[PDB]
């Protein structure tokens, strides 16, 4: 085959992976990643273009991220705007796409049935993609919408400020997202036609030769290469050389400066910056990671101990950071207390200490053969990838790794490399740091502004009395390398199956004091288990200060155990530990092999607890400023924080929450965790590689615990309150509205409520939904530019359900609200007029998509921990709910819609929460007339003046 | 512990 330049020769995969693999290199130059999965219900690809922002022309900014929106808009194969995204949409798929600095990166899943056709749509992007004017005209509001979401974002602000305090000339300073400005009224202004910029950007850059695809299917690899053979070699190569970035961003004048900068969220942190070189080439000894895993230590003897119990700082990163080809970063970041912000000098003097320390005692194989052992056994045992994410990943990995070496890259490490670690220490000095502070305190004190984000900020030079210090740094005798990680997995065996393994979980025990689910894996065979555990209190969310005690006594509990927990994560051994509104919840996931050490620890701990006074405060602090952090967060996440606030029968604000806190002392803390303790009920889910007989035991010893230090008792069933959805009048309309004040997007949600969770009303809603998916983005957004963010889909909450759409927009709600039910008429209109395989074709879809079946275990631990937590129980619902589905006809999806949710409908029951933009007041199709709302004024004066719906009723 | 993508859609 003359299409082939070369086929690759075995791909190194993990031993346990069953996925079959073929890597090629076909003769324009794009390199391929073939995997083969008979079993797969989705199928996917994605390709990545090793071009990117980095290389945007410097009089358009934004060039290539527009580009990539525009490539889903139409080719002239498939000229039809939305062909593609509709294809998906009706055979169970899903699309997106990233620009980075140099990638271009875009995937998609379908029905594994319907591959080719999605393949053939998708390889027309590179192709020829029309670059419609007039959707070009509006998809450019899109992107700067995009940019608008994160103008007031502290993370962009100061990614984008770094960019902006290096060379200027440097293409590292660019602005990446583009927007309206710089996409279309600029270009105007100086004469330029943006669809020839995009043609000619596309036509230099979109070459074959930097290209790589993956095709992830059900078909055999010779089938597949055929596949890919027939739709990608017709792509062109123009022999385009890589962009290479030899000359770092950073140099002299860029070197010893401080940054002091001004936050838009109340938060404080120190970023610590040095300019490195490119270190990927040496990915097999990898000393960057060596030196990040030391530097970034957590444990005993590390830099961030010391800091923590100094009450400096909180939370530490450190190591490599990405660049481009030809340069790279290494970063120590923390968040500061308010005595690290007048600690700062200290705090740097400390990490050049801890640095010292390494240069003192030289490199240490037995650290390095630690992470390469361990990397070893995260490789082997992996969890099977979702394919979407697979194929994206994967697609960026073959520009870096010969065919044969993709999967194992970027886990497997080589030869140790002190040589190579001293080289990387050696450029970790004082005289060649960058430092930034982040603190409203400077507010008022800066005089320089960021140029694309308003960013407010101050440079100075670090005198050189600072830098003499720091470079004195002598040893600090509380610092130590680490210690043996202890943690480490050993046995691996998988248990055989039991006589009586269930295919779902059974219910093992259930006692006053606990309901026990267990489940021994029969899918996976992997080393792992996850043990899930509900605990139940009243007094867990009793009430605001309550609330704010069961959150502080969990995150102290979770700073203490942090340093022994630290080890247990690096070995594959993870936990999550938070305050629920029903009581708290606690999640082991990893190797089954030391689970139940750390679970006993973990247990032990929060039953004789016994709290620091510095850390309280501090942690108090840091909750308060959390608390207040909400108002800067975005206009759409506050319109569904206002929602569930109005909709749920109990619930706290953050306001009522901040009231409450300043009250929180030591004192009553100390008092409030055996109270807490005392009655209890445990639901629990042990799923995983292990047995009947060890779940009881796990059981047992979390019992024999609580029992033991806590003196926990039972509690009642009719203490086991869950809590209950506000049932909303036939044909009423309410509307809250608040304001955002921190951005300049409006956001909204829209709510009609439907009834109880039931198979039938699942279905109905859930079809519904499918079938205005994607014609809801496309109206609200590729045609009517509403903005970048609009959501449709079914709401579950406290057993009842709903419609919703969520949009953030320039717009004022009042006017998204009328676009939202014009559309639902369009919709309505549409759905009489589809044809009868059409609508097959959406059964079909939803069918796969909730038939998809879980590739590793904690996917299917969710599902059932889902019916668990919502107590349904209804751990064959997927076969039901689509035997159900299946039945629906067209007719009874429109007496539904005609029932429920049309504008005059008898059942229509509408909230919406309406959140104003900062600055604003107090052709298409027809939108209809609307009622005059009731505006709800006060949330417990609507919870209040509403019936409330029942609980659902479980199954097993 | 040890150690920025603009998107289509969110
Ligand atoms: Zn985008």
């Amino acid at each position: 085959n003359p299409a082939i330049k070369r086929i690759g020769n075995h791909i190194t995969k993990s031993p346990e992976d069953k996925r079959e693999y073929r890597g090629l290199e076909l003769a324009n130059g794009i390199k391929v990643l073939l995997i083969s999965d008979p079993t797969t219900d989705k199928s996917s690809a994605a390709l990545d273009v090793h071009i990117g922002s980095l290389s945007d022309p410097p009089n358009i900014a934004g060039l290539s991220h527009f580009l990539q929106h525009m490539l889903f808009l139409g080719t002239k194969k498939y000229p039809k705007e939305n062909e593609y995204s509709q294809f998906l949409s009706e055979h169970a798929g899903s699309s997106n796409a990233f620009t980075s600095g140099e990638h271009t990166n875009y995937y998609f899943d379908v029905s594994h049935e319907h591959l080719e056709g999605a393949l053939d749509r998708f390889a027309q992007f590179f192709l020829s993609p029309l670059f419609d004017e007039s959707a070009k005209d509006r998809e450019v509001n899109a992107v700067d919408s995009e940019h608008e979401k994160n103008v007031m974002n502290d993370a962009w602000r100061l990614f984008q400020l770094e960019k902006a305090t290096g060379n200027p000339k440097h293409p590292f300073s660019k602005f990446g997202t583009g927007n309206k400005y710089t996409l279309e009224t600029r270009p105007n202004q100086e004469g330029i036609d943006v669809r020839q910029e995009l043609l000619k950007f596309h036509s230099a850059y979109y070459s074959s030769n930097l290209m790589a695809v993956v095709v992830l299917g059900r078909e055999s690899l010779d089938d597949l290469t055929n596949l890919v053979v027939k739709l990608f070699s017709e792509v062109e190569n123009k022999n385009v050389p890589l962009p290479e970035f030899p000359e770092h961003p950073f140099q002299e004048e860029h070197l010893k400066q401080l940054y002091k900068i001004v936050p838009i969220k109340d938060i404080r942190n120190l970023y610590v910056t040095f300019p490195i070189p490119d270190l990927q080439k040496y990915y097999k000894s990898n000393p960057g990671h060596y030196l990040g895993h030391l530097i970034g230590h957590e444990g005993p003897g590390s830099l961030l101990s010391e800091l923590k119990s100094k009450g400096w700082v909180n939370t530490l990163v450190g190591g490599q950071k990405e660049g481009a080809r030809g340069f790279m970063f290494f970063i120590i970041n923390v968040d500061l207390t308010e005595e690290g912000l007048l600690h700062v000098e200290d705090i740097i003097l400390h990490m050049f200490q801890y640095i010292q320390k390494l240069r003192a005692e030289g490199p240490q194989e037995w650290v390095f053969q630690e992470l390469k052992d361990l990397n070893a056994v995260a490789f082997r045992f992996k969890d099977k990838e979702r394919p979407r994410g697979y194929t994206s990943k994967i697609a960026g990995i073959l520009h870096y790794y010969p065919l044969e070496e993709v999967l194992t890259a970027e886990y497997l490490l080589e030869e140790f490399r002190p040589d190579l670690i001293e080289m990387v220490l050696d450029k970790l000095r004082p005289e060649n740091v960058r430092v930034a502070i982040v603190s409203k305190s400077f507010e008022g004190k800066t005089d320089r502004t960021e140029e694309w984000y308003g960013t407010q900020y101050k440079q100075e030079a670090i005198p050189d009395e600072v830098i003499k210090k720091w470079q004195n740094a002598d040893l600090n005798g509380k610092f130590k390398l680490p210690t043996k990680n202890e943690f480490i997995p050993t046995n691996f065996e998988i248990l055989p199956l039991e006589k009586e393994a269930t295919p779902y979980p059974a219910l093992i025990k259930d006692t006053a004091m606990s309901k026990l689910w267990f489940k021994q894996d029969d899918k996976f065979f992997l080393p792992k288990a996850n043990l899930n555990f509900e605990f139940f209190s009243p007094f867990a969310y009793v009430d605001p200060l309550h609330s704010n005690m069961a959150y502080l006594y969990l995150e102290l509990l979770k700073d203490s155990l942090n340093e022994y927990a630290y080890a247990a994560e690096l070995a594959g051994l993870s936990y999550d530990l938070q305050n629920t509104i029903y009581g708290m919840y606690l999640s082991v996931k990893g190797y089954n092999d030391k689970q139940p050490i750390l679970l006993k620890k973990i247990i032990e701990k929060m039953a004789t607890f016994e709290i620091d006074e510095k850390r309280f405060e501090i942690i108090k602090e840091a909750y308060m400023r959390s608390l207040n952090n909400f108002r800067a967060e975005q206009p759409h996440q506050h319109a569904m924080y206002y929602l569930r606030l109005l909709m749920t029968e109990v619930a706290w604000t953050k306001d009522e929450l901040k009231e409450a806190l300043d009250d929180v002392t030591l004192p009553r803390l100390k008092a409030f965790i055996p109270q807490l303790l005392s009655r209890l009920h445990i639901e629990a889910l042990l799923h995983g590689n292990i047995t009947k007989q060890a779940a009881l035991g796990i059981m047992q010893m979390v019992e024999d615990t609580l029992i033991e230090h806590a003196h926990t008792k039972p509690l009642l069933p009719s203490q086991l309150v869950r809590y209950r959805e506000v049932q909303l009048p036939d044909r009423g309309w309410f509307v809250y509205q608040q304001r955002n004040e921190v951005h300049n997007n409006s956001g909204i949600e829209i709510y009609y409520q439907t009834d109880m969770q039931s198979t039938s009303e699942n279905m109905f809603l859930e079809l519904f939904a499918q079938i205005i998916s994607e014609p809801a983005f496309n109206t609200l957004r590729t045609k009517e530019q509403l903005g970048y963010i609009v959501f449709s889909g079914p709401r579950r909450a406290n057993g009842i359900q709903g419609l919703r759409f969520i949009i953030q927009s320039e717009k004022p709600p009042h006017y998204l609200e009328s676009r939202v039910e014009a559309f639902l008429i369009t919709m309505e209109k549409s759905i009489e007029d589809m044809t009868e395989e059409a609508f097959q074709k959406h059964i079909q879809a939803l069918a796969i998509r909730r038939l998809d079946k879980p590739k590793k275990l904690s996917a299917e631990s969710a599902k059932y921990w889902g019916e668990i937590i919502s107590q349904q129980y209804n751990f064959d619902r997927d076969n039901t709910e689509v035997a159900y589905l299946k039945t629906l006809t067209k007719e009874d999806i429109i007496k539904f819609y005609k029932e429920m949710l049309a504008v005059d409908a008898p059942r229509r029951h509408k909230v919406s929460v309406h959140v104003l933009a900062r600055e604003m007041d107090s052709n298409l199709s027809q939108a209809p007339a609307l009622p005059q709302p009731e505006v709800i004024q006060n949330m417990t004066e609507f919870k209040r003046g509403l019936p409330l719906f029942p609980l659902v009723k479980p199954h097993i | 512990d040890a150690e920025k993508l603009v998107f289509f859609a969110e």
